[PDB]
DNA sequence: GGCTTTCGTCAACCCTTTGCTTATCTTCCCT
DNA sequence: AGCAATTTAAATAGGGAAGATAAGCAAAGGGTTGACGAAAGCC
């Protein structure tokens, strides 16, 4: 009598960011929006591969895409548009009955602090991945339906209580609890410094002469929307022995650390979804993790 | 001293691609030799050989099956069954743009020869296919061998048929040496004693099984000897090239 | 048509992996009214794909 | 006495997934 | 109102880093294309 998940069950992304375009401004005249071009440089060094103490001194020439602030502007600006979409339990590819019993298994999830963690990850500047390391201050300006919100000092590791993140998260959770959508026009101003080096997203190219190739929109330095969205959904502090917020994944998995924080401890998304559709009463953190996966999206079947 | 008339880019569609039971595709040299003797009958210009090349040729269908023809209820006495679909006997159809080059011997001006060949081709039918279009035929002569090659290269671009001969049989060498098989003629099995259901009552008739030779496609300029591309009626109830087996 | 050509050619060109061919079921929907070989070899007879090479127009 | 219509009779597979060829070009020379 | 000069040489070499991954679903239908033989009204 177990309610098996359909193979075709798939949820769409309901936090849609745009490609985060990266401009250069000063800290005073932020309207002087000059775009940061990706340049290409070729750099000489040494090959210091772990298992090669022979090629060590031979030399190493690498062609890398670089992006820097110009030497007349000390502030990096990052412009993007988060798009929180409601209707969060209607799986656009899933079955009707399984998605309906998952919806009526997850009506009581606290959307307020889910939306607070999303808007906090926007406001504290987690969408600036390496662009926050080394900065006098990080000013986040979010336009939410003709309402400008200003953010100066927010520690990104823990989700502190403040009234502006809660104010934006009020209509973000109102969207995520029901229908409609809300658009967050985000502008980040990092006082990086005069001629400082900025960190755009890097593309994967297989057979290319470029060692590192950055993402460029018509030549302008930019971040990928998936990197920005990963930084939105980096809210998971509810897994086993949680010390830092990780990205919401179906297996709680990060690739760089080489460990899945929710695989092998029956806290992965699929076990809690099968528990939700089979009468196991979920916890508040557990429901919040499952709903965060449902608005991250993904196909969950087979 | 040799004379030729070339009809270039003979776009023909509706070609009966069923060359035989085991060959479907390009019409064989028996078809084009039959076309040559057809003009020997209608126009009176008696034709020794025909060299034919394929500019374009597509058999209607997929890469493994030909598109069958929706048959029409045309036999007598099967009314009542006419509302249902007519049964399909296998006849693949094809389209083809050809280039033909007829060895003729002529004693008048080239204009009346061109007009006679044009008036034939306007009423002709290449392999059961309606001749959709054709360029104005032009007369070229092969006084010597360099002039023979001039006529040869005047059929550009087309893939002519060269005979490569039978070693053991058709299937074996088609896999081994990878050459194409086609009908070079027929083999007579039995005399036909009933001439009532035939085209003529006086012309002697035989049941036949198509003999095949193995052939290759080479572009007309890459053919060294034009006599190896000119097919003609041999005296073995078959057709053959003037130059014999292509080497 | 030669019957030995049809049957032995289908068997050989399926045996010797010669795939430059067409396949035709001869009798139709139910080939037992045609011929015993069409009745039994229902997969269709192998005939030679006699298409010549094309001339590319853009040259 | 054929003759033309319609109904009954007799069956049973192992398939495979592009090349075939691959285009008609300057030396002497003197006017 | 066209005239704008000639030769001569364009650098040898050393390097172009590896380590990770490259999803799992579920679909992919049949509808016509039958000729001989045998009852059986019908000129």
């Amino acid at each position: 009598t177990k309610l098996k998940a359909p193979a075709v069950l798939a949820y769409s992304r309901k936090i849609n960011p745009t490609n985060a375009l990266m401009f250069a401004v000063n800290w005073s005249d932020r309207d002087n929006t000059t775009a940061v071009m990706v340049g290409t440089k070729t750099v000489a060094g040494t090959q210091s591969v772990r298992g090669n103490p022979n090629d060590a001194d031979k030399g190493n020439i690498q062609t890398v895409n670089f992006a820097n602030l110009p030497h007349n502007k000390n502030t990096l600006l990052v412009k993007y548009n988060v798009k929180f979409v409601g209707d969060v339990f209607k799986a656009e590819l899933g079955g009707g009955e399984y998605s309906n019993t998952l919806q009526t298994a997850l009506e009581n999830t606290d959307f307020g602090t889910l939306a607070y963690r999303y808007v906090y990850n926007i406001a504290a500047g987690r969408t600036l991945w390496r662009n926050r390391v080394g900065a006098e201050s990080i000013e986040t300006v979010i336009t939410v339906n003709d309402q400008t919100f200003t953010f100066s000092d927010l520690l990104v590791n823990e989700f502190d209580e403040d009234v502006d993140v809660a104010e934006i998260a009020d209509m973000v959770a109102g969207v995520l609890s029901g229908e409609g959508f809300v658009t967050l026009k985000v502008e980040h101003y990092m006082l990086l410094g005069e001629g400082s080096e900025v960190f755009p997203s890097q593309e994967f190219v297989e057979n290319s002469k470029l060692s590192k190739q950055l993402f460029d929109l018509n030549g302008q330095a930019a971040m990928h929307d998936q990197k920005i969205g990963n930084a939105i959904r980096t809210i998971d502090t509810w897994y086993e022995d949680a010390t830092t917020p990780i990205a919401v994944e179906p297996y709680g998995s990060v690739v760089r650390n080489g460990v899945a924080y929710r695989a092998g401890n029956k806290t992965d998304l699929f076990t809690l979804m099968d528990g939700a559709v089979n009468g196991k009463s979920l916890t508040e953190e557990d429901q919040m993790f499952v709903t965060a996966n449902l608005i991250r999206g993904g196909v969950f079947g087979g | 001293m040799r004379k030729f008339i070339i009809v270039k880019n003979v776009k023909v569609d509706g070609i009966n691609a069923k060359s035989s039971d085991i060959t479907v595709g390009m019409p064989p040299a028996t078809t084009f030799c039959g076309l040559g003797e057809t003009m020997s009958i209608k126009t009176g210009i008696v034709v020794k050989a025909v060299s034919y090349g394929s500019v374009k040729f597509e058999v209607r269908g997929s890469r493994f099956n030909t598109s069958v023809t929706k048959f029409a209820w045309q036999d007598r006495g099967n009314g009542g069954k006419a509302n249902n679909n007519s049964p399909i006997q296998p006849k693949p159809l094809a389209d083809g743009v050809f280039t033909l080059c007829f060895e003729v011997e002529w004693e008048d001006c080239a204009e009346v020869l061109v007009d006679k060949v044009t008036n034939f081709i306007n009423t002709a039918r290449i392999a059961g296919g309606t001749i959709a279009s054709f360029n104005k035929p032009f007369v070229k002569v092969a006084k010597d061998a360099e002039e023979l090659a001039s006529v040869k290269n005047a059929m550009m671009p087309c893939y002519v048929v060269v005979d490569c001969g039978v070693e053991v049989n058709i299937f074996e060498d088609a896999v081994n040496r990878k050459l194409q098989p086609m009908v070079n003629g027929y083999k007579k099995l039995e005399k036909i004693v009933d001439n009532k259901h035939m085209r003529d009552k006086f012309t002697p008739a035989y049941l036949a099984t198509p003999t095949y030779t193995m052939i290759g496609y080479k572009m007309v300029s890459n053919v060294d000897n034009f006599d190896q591309a000119l097919w003609q009626y041999g005296e073995n109830t078959k057709v053959k090239t003037i130059g014999g087996i292509y080497n | 048509g030669n019957a030995h050509n049809l049957i032995s050619g289908t068997e050989y060109l399926w045996e010797h992996k010669y795939y430059n061919t067409f396949t035709q079921k001869l009798g139709g929907s139910n080939p037992q009214n045609c011929t015993h070989a069409c009745n039994k070899m229902r997969g269709g007879f192998k005939q030679f794909n006699c298409t010549p090479p094309q001339v590319e127009d853009n040259y």
